[PDB]
């Protein structure tokens, strides 16, 4: 689990999970939008799914 | 590179002219046409 | 998903077809404005010659 947020930084610095996911999105299709409209939708949807 | 508008803060801050010092062989053709 | 007016390529002067290098991209007419998008996610941007 920690591997999800321990993004590839110096030291053992972590990144926000929001960023981690953004990277995993760019993998699929490079994102052309500066603002992450998608993240609040997906976080909410995710939270419901887990519950 | 690809062009995307927006400029989401955490970017190299640079003028079009200065850009050639970041990306070699960049040519500001419009400026060039105005000068030549 | 959106309905997209795709083109197979651009044929300049009736002689020179030019097509997107990467097969995962769509060139389309946004009511006359030509844009490029992923075939997977609707994240449009303007084309460049290097495409
Ligand atoms: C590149 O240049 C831009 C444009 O000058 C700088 O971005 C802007 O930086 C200010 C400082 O980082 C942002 O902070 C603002 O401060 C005022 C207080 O003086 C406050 O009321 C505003 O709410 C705000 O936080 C400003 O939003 C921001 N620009 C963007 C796009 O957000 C950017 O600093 C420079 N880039 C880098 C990497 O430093
Ligand atoms: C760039 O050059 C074209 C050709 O001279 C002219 O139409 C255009 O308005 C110029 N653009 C700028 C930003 O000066």
């Amino acid at each position: 689990i920690g591997g999800m947020v321990l993004g590839g930084l110096t030291s053992a610095a972590a990144i926000p999970f929001s960023l981690a996911l953004q990277a995993r999105l760019n993998y699929v299709a490079l994102q052309t939008d500066v603002l992450q409209e998608n993240q609040k939708i997906l976080a909410a949807s995710f939270n419901k799914a887990i519950n | 590179f690809v062009q995307i508008y927006n400029c989401n803060v955490t970017f190299v801050n640079i003028s079009r002219v200065e850009l050639h010092t970041v990306i070699p062989d960049y040519v500001d053709v419009n400026k060039t046409l105005q000068e030549f | 998903y959106k309905n997209v007016k795709a083109w197979s390529g651009i044929c300049v002067d009736g002689i020179y077809g030019y097509v997107l290098r990467q097969p995962n991209l769509v060139l389309y007419s946004d009511n006359g404005v030509f844009r490029v998008t992923s075939r997977v996610m609707f994240q449009p941007r303007l084309p460049v010659l290097s495409d």
